RNA sequence: AUUCCGUGAACCAUCGAGUCUUUGAACGCAAGUUGCGCCCGAAGCCAUUAGGCCGAGGGCACGUCUGCCUGGGCGUCACGC
RNA sequence: AGUCGAUCCUAAGGGUCGGGGGAACCCCGACAGAUAGCGCGUUUCGCGCGUACUCCGAAAGGGAAUCGGGUUAAAAUUCCU
RNA sequence: GCGACCCCAGGUCAGGCGGGACUACCCGCUGAGUUUAAGCAUAUCAAUAAGCGGAGGAAAAGAAACUUACAAGGAUUCCCCUAGUAACGGCGAGCGAACCGGGAACAGCCCAGCCUUAGAAUCGGGCGGCUCCGCCGUUCGAAUUGUAGUCUGGAGAAGCGU
């Protein structure tokens, strides 16, 4: 009768939403129930709809991201609650090709004459 | 006064739900220190100052 | 070109609606404010009690976002009940407090004694 | 083969034409606000050997500074203190005006970074400089290797630092020996270092 | 906007206009610019489209017309850093000069220096008819260094 | 509650997935006000190449860079009338 | 609580764009300026007007609309008729 | 009337950037007096406290328009010494560096300008692909009032040989 989270990932969106409203109202009882002095056993299960409902919440919102992520894979602008987080400043980096930039005669500096293999001995 | 804000009701309503004595069943937990609510206020001794 | 008016006034250039290339939130935001959430649950004190033998009215315990019109529709949704009119306040504990009368056509104690009060 | 002969002309200040056309322009820009952005710069060569480069996120902005010293910003000019420091009148800040055009630049233009300035008029009134600004985040910037350094953060606010070359010259850094070594690496830190009294552990 | 570009052009009227600046006030005669402008519309550069056209028929042509030669082009020349280097070489045979050059200075000097070359040169109306020549939107000035043998005695 | 020889307890540990109310640099205008405006719009009601009600939900600050659209001024010109 | 107030209006004044100052925190405050927009008909485009703040500022100023009768332990011109 | 350019105006136009927070160190500005001088005004306290701004993991400085006068050293930074010295100072109270020398660590470079003109060879955006921090193709735009490339005084261009 316990909710298993790997049994919910293989339901359908209209059957996670059905399941959704039938813990909404069964919370909605139990909460009437509390205000009517209702007994222990049936105030107990509050918190065990309460897991439910986030569960299934949890549930429908990762699915639905991933569907995102996979309709906008391969594409640029990204939404942005969709792009990487990091760090404002991390993101406000030159990427690694930029910083590795330099000017033609560098680039046949350090191709003509790069830092040796050497050693002192004869 | 009876005229007044949205605001400043709700904050008086919170300090009401803060004016009240601990549960009794607090004081057997284990290692506990809490004898009683120490920031319990009345209305004629000292003012919210708002 | 003939000028009339002394005062110049800018001229009136056309103007375009938004068109992003990509929506700033992926999806719709989650509606927090349904019917469970609005209804948080029936008050069962001897006044409400009073109220629901005497006036036809049910008295609920209100989220302090939800207005008349949303107390109204959320009754409907949840329990199928036609209201003549909602009065609302704020309760000195900080809670909103409701009272849904109904319409004639139907009776406050059988719907009542449905909910389990 | 051009900027040369330019060079040269705008050496020459005080010849007809040159000054004719800085005439013409001074009353120009005493009509126009404080800070303007111009199309192009009006001096090519200068903000060419100034680091500008005609490609897409060099920007140039004027900027007018108001002439004079600096009247200490006290009531009524009074000054409650020995007769050393009554002074009042007299005084002058200790940078230039055209770290002050600069200045004015970096802040209003928050999102672009300054890179430097030149002179370009001046009256009885006011000094006239053009700042040269750089947005940093255009790809055309990004991907220039010459310039893509003012990307990273440490050169945040150079202007506002002193790191501009009018910033090097009001921090007595634009010389090198027994005349400027106390400006490096700061002044305060010179200071700070002379002073330190070093207390090792075998003594 | 509108109040100060009709005073700038009032002062530029009531001063006294140095030499120097003043001989651009002295552009060439209708019948004459139209003539010379005609003469240049024979010689505009290539736009891009037809030097894509000509870049991708050379490479075509490449390999198996074993690189044909192609007789030199005869176009006017433009951009200020080359038609003072073709002056400063003598290569030069005709340099035309905007008149509304701003900032000014960039080609207050060029009258002297062809003059100093014993080159012809003229003063035109119109940098964006000289740009609209060689496919820009402006042009400082534009150079003849040479022209065909058809056009030599018109020239 | 938990096939406690196990998709499995924990006021356990750790983090990659997710939620994240009103504000605040705080950004439609304000503020001792949950006050006062505008725009888009899923689903639904009947309404049918027509528009209406409702509203989930989301947008409308400032200064700037690049590009763009729409414009003004004999400011500089040219072609016609 | 559609009817009592806030909410709306503006008062002395406050807060501001632009502009002018200012090293800067900031100062003056519609005073250095292409104002917001508003009406008519519509192929949603055209026509005509358009003096630079459509912001804050009164539970005693101005101001859309309710009266009896009854009712609670404690609410009412708000609940019932 | 049309067209080209210039300057400027309006856009909830497509895509980006900025404000603010923290304090031990770091960079810029502004800036006292208590106090000492057995009084006090220059001086001292102090190029400090307070005040106003700006960064990073370090900052700043940095590749000589230097030090020296030697048989010469050779970017910057820091430590020891120079040295409580030269000097400054109602030459009073007080204040006070630098070079050499010995160590820690070491690293050098990029531009502007005369020099493609047998064609801007440069760069940005959109779109479509790919072994996707980027590459390729196409199309618009920036740019000749100059983007690429060469050159930076230690050199360098050009020419001829290896
Ligand atoms: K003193
Ligand atoms: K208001
Ligand atoms: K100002
Ligand atoms: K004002
Ligand atoms: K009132
Ligand atoms: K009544
Ligand atoms: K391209
Ligand atoms: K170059
Ligand atoms: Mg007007
Ligand atoms: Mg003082
Ligand atoms: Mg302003
Ligand atoms: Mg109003
Ligand atoms: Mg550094
Ligand atoms: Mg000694
Ligand atoms: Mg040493
Ligand atoms: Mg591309």
């Amino acid at each position: 009768a316990r909710i298993k989270v790997h049994e919910l990932r293989n339901k359908t969106k209209t059957e996670l939403l059905a399941q959704l409203k039938d813990l909404k109202a069964e919370l909605a009882l139990l909460r009437v129930a509390k205000v009517t002095g209702g007994a222990p056993n049936k105030l107990s299960k509050i918190k065990v709809v309460r897991l439910s409902i986030a569960q299934v919440l949890t549930v429908i919102s990762q699915k639905q991201k991933t569907a995102l992520r996979e309709a906008y894979k391969n594409k640029k602008y990204l939404p942005l609650d969709l792009r990487p987080k990091k760090t404002r400043a991390i993101r406000k980096r030159l990427t690694k090709h930029q910083v590795s930039l330099k000017t033609e005669r560098e680039k046949k500096k350090e191709m003509y004459f790069p830092i040796r293999k050497y050693a002192i001995k004869v | 006064p009876s005229h007044k804000t949205f605001m400043i009701k709700k904050k008086l309503a919170k300090k009401q739900r803060q004016n009240r004595p601990i549960p009794y069943w607090i004081r057997m937990r284990t290692d506990n220190t809490i004898r009683y609510n120490a920031k319990r206020r009345h209305w004629r001794r000292t003012k919210l100052g708002f | 070109k003939i000028r009339t008016k002394v005062t110049f006034h800018r001229p009136k250039t056309l103007k375009k609606d938004r068109n992003p290339k990509y929506p700033r939130i992926s999806a719709p935001g989650r509606n927090k404010l349904d019917q469970y959430g609005i209804l948080k649950y029936p008050l069962t004190t001897e006044s409400a009690m009073k109220k629901i033998e005497d006036n036809n009215t049910l008295v609920f315990i209100v989220d302090i976002k939800a207005d008349k019109k949303k107390i109204k529709d959320a009754v409907k949704k949840m329990y199928d009940i036609q209201t003549k009119k909602v009065n609302t306040l704020i309760r000195p504990d900080g809670t909103k407090k409701a009272y849904v009368r109904l319409t004639p056509d139907y009776d406050a104690l059988d719907v009542a004694n449905k909910i389990g009060i | 083969g051009a900027y040369t002969y330019v060079s040269e002309l705008w050496r020459k200040k005080q010849s007809d034409v040159m000054r004719f056309l800085q005439r013409v322009r001074c009353w120009e820009y005493r009509q126009l606000p404080s800070i303007v952005r111009v199309t192009r710069p009006t001096r090519p060569d200068k903000a060419r050997r100034l680091g500008y480069k005609a490609k897409q996120g060099y920007v140039v902005y004027r900027v007018r500074v108001k002439r004079g010293g600096r009247k200490r910003p006290v009531p009524k000019g009074i000054v409650y203190g020995k007769p050393t420091n009554q002074g009042v009148t007299q005084l002058k800040f200790q940078r230039s005006k055209r770290s002050v055009a600069e200045e004015r630049a970096g802040r209003k233009l928050g999102g672009l970074k300054v890179l430097n300035s030149y002179w370009i008029n001046e009256d009885s009134t006011y000094k006239y400089y053009e700042v040269i600004l750089v947005d940093a985040a255009h790809a055309a910037i990004r991907n220039d290797p010459r310039i893509n350094w003012i990307c990273n953060p440490v050169h945040k606010h150079r202007e506002l630092r002193g790191l501009t070359s009018a910033g090097k010259k009001y921090r007595g850094l634009r010389g090198k020996g027994h005349l400027y070594h106390k400006n490096r690496p700061s002044r305060r830190g010179t200071w700070k270092r002379n002073q330190t009294l070093s207390l090792r552990r075998y003594r | 906007v509108v109040r100060i570009q009709r005073k700038r052009r009032i002062l530029k009227q009531r001063l006294k206009v140095p030499p120097s600046l003043n001989q651009f006030s002295k552009t060439l005669d209708k019948n004459l610019a139209t003539n010379l402008f005609k003469m240049l519309l024979k010689y505009r550069p290539e736009d891009k489209a037809a030097k894509k056209e000509r870049l991708l028929k050379r490479a075509q042509a490449e390999a198996e017309g074993k690189t044909p030669e192609t007789k030199k082009p005869i176009i006017v020349k433009y951009g200020l850093k080359h038609i003072t280097y073709l002056i400063e070489q003598n290569k030069a045979q005709l340099v035309v000069i905007a008149h509304d050059v701003d900032p000014i200075e960039l080609v207050v000097w060029l009258p002297a220096l062809c003059r100093k070359m014993e080159i012809p040169y003229c003063i035109v109306k119109g940098k964006a008819r000289l740009g609209s020549i060689v496919h820009k939107k402006t042009a400082s000035a534009l150079c003849l260094t040479t022209v065909k043998n058809e056009d030599k005695m018109e020239f």
